[PDB]
């Protein structure tokens, strides 16, 4: 009541592997500031001062 | 005796000297020309130690807000107390000083 083993591997639908994982095709990035951005007394996002 | 009511001072704060310095040093007649440290978006370190800086001021800081010390080391404003901010430090507290 069963078929042969050489045939059953041709029976199954071979799914398509894309090996490119689809990551950055929709990604809206944002530039990272290397230097720290702080607030002055007006509340404005300035660089961190060189006063240490 | 009525003077024994005022025998021991009943303090409702701990950093009281940091508040009375904000009103006694501008009473000096040379020192009304903006010789003042700001409190709204800036802060002064009161205490450092064990990676916990207690910061005077920072009146508009949010709970869990990232702060930066002037040494470059960053921190997180975790306790927002009535007169200071308890800031945990994201590095070594060796570079943070009082003031």
């Amino acid at each position: 009541d069963i078929p042969s083993l050489d045939k059953l591997v041709s029976e199954i639908k071979e799914v398509v592997i894309e090996e490119d994982d689809g990551l950055e095709e929709d990604f809206k990035a944002e530039a990272l500031s290397s230097e720290t951005v702080v607030l002055n007394e007006e509340g404005k996002s300035v660089p961190l001062p060189k006063k240490n | 005796k009525a003077l024994d009511e005022l025998r021991k001072p009943k303090f409702s704060s701990k950093y009281l000297i940091q508040h009375v310095s904000q009103k006694l040093i501008p009473a000096v007649k040379e020192w009304e020309k903006s010789y003042q440290p700001p409190v709204i978006h800036l802060g002064r370190v009161l205490s450092v130690g064990d990676g916990i800086a207690r910061v005077y001021g920072l009146k508009s800081v949010q709970a869990g807000e990232l702060v930066c010390f002037d040494s470059g080391v960053k921190g997180m404003a975790l306790n927002l107390q009535a007169d200071h901010v308890g800031v945990v430090v994201f590095g070594n507290d060796s570079v943070i000083h009082q003031g």
